[PDB]
RNA sequence: CUUAGAAAAGUACAGCGCGGCUGAAAUCAUCAUUAAAGCGGUUCACUGCCGCACAGGCAG
């Protein structure tokens, strides 16, 4: 069964964006230097111009969530008076299920990532065929999309700063895989996991 | 269907009348007026005094 | 007018940005040349006072 | 002094600049930039991937329209004009002026911050009237930075000189089309004109497609950034503005000495210091020409 | 501390018949809106993988 605790950026004048960027970077980091994906990520509210004031991390396993909310980042910012922290609340029948599916798409609707995919696909031509040429592919005239909060992420292996981005929208409230990948997503190349808010 | 800029009639005609050179201290000519109005200077000559 | 400077017009009030709107016709690129064409007649109407 | 009625035409007349993108079969299509919009508009601008170089070509003419007033109220101050023009002719010489002007023709000015992380530029112009080949400027990065390194070309002196003598001569006219030629980097930023209103650029449409264009008001203010020239040293960065009607060094403080400079260039060898700085900027003001009424 | 002190006007009702505003017209000559203009990303959305994909998915 599903167990969650929360934690909301008490100060006024912060950047929740960069303060679930964080989140997100100790969780992966868990996640990695511990071998569990057990424990997804959710928010509880959501707004169109800005990434909610709490984030509520939601795993099947509740010693799992508890070791991984002891982490030192959260301990050396308690004290501070900066984070407030909830001990433990089992999952409500009345809760809704979204799922914060992250967006590959940008980063190739991108004029960057756009250019990425041509020179891709000019590597990939050493499959035999004529050589194309550049100036076919083109960028589209109009591009719309819907809303995102792209929240921010760095690379440690390599100096990349690449910008991760989530977007909400909701699910069949049931789904007993429990599984993510490195970072809660709801998104995970296996299947599209749910979350309770 | 499409707007297209144009030259006024009267703007063209304004034009094609500038012969007057007539004037008792002439230099350029003006557009045909009973009063010979210059334009690129405000004081106009063939004044009714004159 | 005819006077002192206007003591309110410091050194803000002078340089900040006035917008306007005007209507801008040029020549497109890759053209050739632009064709103007207009018909104008001679008539005999100042023989005789209307 | 200012009569009720005076009013100047512009001399320089600079026209759009349109972005041309170069491929390696040395086939040219027009520039084209992408929009995004969220459901606020921001504008994507870059060089697609495998362009070779890009290309951007405008046409500026000179003109003697600063010789005597478009309108004038009062006939004593157009022949005070006319006199402070042919004076500052005669005794100065239009040299200065007319290299000021050319130097942000060839340096690539105009471009604003589009030639900040190009590898190298050229600038290839072909005035009218002429009677040989093509004015070239190669690589303006590292050859051509200073007034000794332009006047060391090879026919630097006819170009300047029919600037002049469309200056000085009435119905005398220069036609310049310059063709800058950007080797920027792959997928580089480029950064047209914003239009008047987020980031939204100024657009006409060329062979079918719109492309980005640099506004041709905006390229005249590279071109008469010789000082930008104005009524008051209106600075665009930092708000504030030089040559304050209190500094007494403004177009009207200036324009109203008229009689006294009359005086001083007729007179004597006039001072390099003071009043050759002041009638520079009373005929740079002149050329850009505008409204003197009040 | 009022020309103070007090007071139910109410019952019925058919305006009806008929009608030709018609003849005529010329609004009408002339006209220059012209001059002059920076709206500005310093970094920020990168680089790999799969798939034949101007398809759509992966990770750091």
């Amino acid at each position: 069964k599903w167990y969650y605790k929360t934690i909301t950026f008490l100060p006024e004048l912060c950047n929740n964006e960069s303060l679930a960027a964080k989140c997100l970077r100790v969780l992966h980091g868990f996640n990695y230097q511990y071998e569990t994906r057990n424990i997804g990520v959710s928010f509880p509210l959501w707004c169109d111009a800005t990434v909610g004031k709490k984030i509520s991390f939601v795993s099947k396993n509740k010693i799992e969530l508890d070791l991984l909310l002891k982490q030192h980042y959260f301990v050396q910012m308690e004290q501070l008076q900066y984070f407030h922290i909830s001990n433990t609340v089992l999952v409500p029948e009345d809760c809704t299920y979204v799922s914060f599916r992250r967006c590959q798409s940008i980063d190739k609707l991108t004029a960057a990532g756009l250019a990425r995919k041509i020179r891709r696909l000019e590597k990939r031509a050493l499959s035999r065929g004529e050589q194309f040429d550049p100036s076919s592919f083109a960028q589209k005239e109009h591009t719309a999309i819907a809303h995102y909060h792209s929240l921010g992420e760095s690379s440690k292996q390599t100096n990349r700063n690449f910008r991760l981005n989530i977007r909400m929208l909701s699910e069949q409230p049931r789904e007993g895989n429990s599984i993510f990948s490195s970072y809660g997503l709801s998104n995970s190349e296996n299947s599209f996991q749910p979350v309770p808010l | 269907g499409e707007r297209s800029p144009i030259l006024g009639a009267f703007k063209t005609g304004a034009a094609i009348a500038t012969i007057d050179d007539w004037y008792p201290e002439a230099t350029e000519p003006l557009r045909v007026g009973r009063f010979g109005v210059h334009r690129e200077d405000v004081t106009c000559y063939r004044h009714p005094s004159t | 007018v005819s006077g002192q400077p206007i003591k309110s017009a410091t050194a803000e009030a002078l340089a900040q940005g006035n917008p306007h709107q005007v209507d801008f016709c040029h020549v497109p690129y890759g053209a050739s040349h632009i064709e103007c064409s207009f018909s104008v007649s001679f008539s005999s109407e100042l023989r005789q006072p209307y | 002094k200012l009569p009720t009625n005076l009013a100047y035409e512009r001399s320089i007349d600079p026209s759009d600049v349109c972005f041309f993108v170069v491929w390696p079969d040395d086939r040219k299509t027009p520039l084209t930039y992408n929009s995004r919009t969220l459901l606020h508009q921001v504008d994507f601008c870059h060089v697609p991937y495998g362009a070779s170089h890009i290309e951007c070509s405008f046409s500026v003419s000179f003109s003697s329209e600063l010789r005597q007033p478009y309108k004038c109220n009062s006939s004593k101050v157009k022949q005070t004009l006319v006199q402070l023009v042919e004076l500052y002719e005669t005794k100065i010489g239009w040299t200065e002026l007319a290299t000021r002007y050319l130097m942000n023709i060839c340096n690539g000015k105009w471009l604003w911050k589009n030639t900040r992380k190009a590898y190298c530029w050229n600038i290839v112009l072909t005035p009218w009237p002429w009677n040989g080949e093509k004015v070239g400027f190669e690589d303006i990065r590292t050859n051509y930075t200073s007034r000794q390194d332009f006047k060391n070309n090879k026919n630097w002196s006819a170009i300047v000189e029919m600037i002049k003598t469309a200056f000085s001569s009435t119905d005398g006219l220069a036609i310049f089309e310059v063709r800058a030629t950007l080797h920027l980097p792959t997928n580089a930023m480029v950064r047209p004109s914003q239009v008047f209103t987020s980031r939204v650029f100024q657009s006409t449409t060329i062979d079918g497609e719109r492309s980005p264009i640099l506004g041709a008001f905006k390229t005249g203010a590279a071109i008469a950034t010789i000082d930008r020239v104005g009524r008051f040293g209106v600075h665009r960065e930092d708000v504030t503005c030089y040559r304050h009607p209190s500094t007494g060094k403004d177009f009207f403080s200036i324009l109203q000495q008229a009689e006294h400079y009359i005086e001083v260039l007729s007179a004597n060898k006039t001072p390099a210091q003071e009043t050759i700085n002041d009638m520079h900027f009373l005929m740079a003001n002149l050329i850009k020409g505008g409204m003197f009424q009040h």
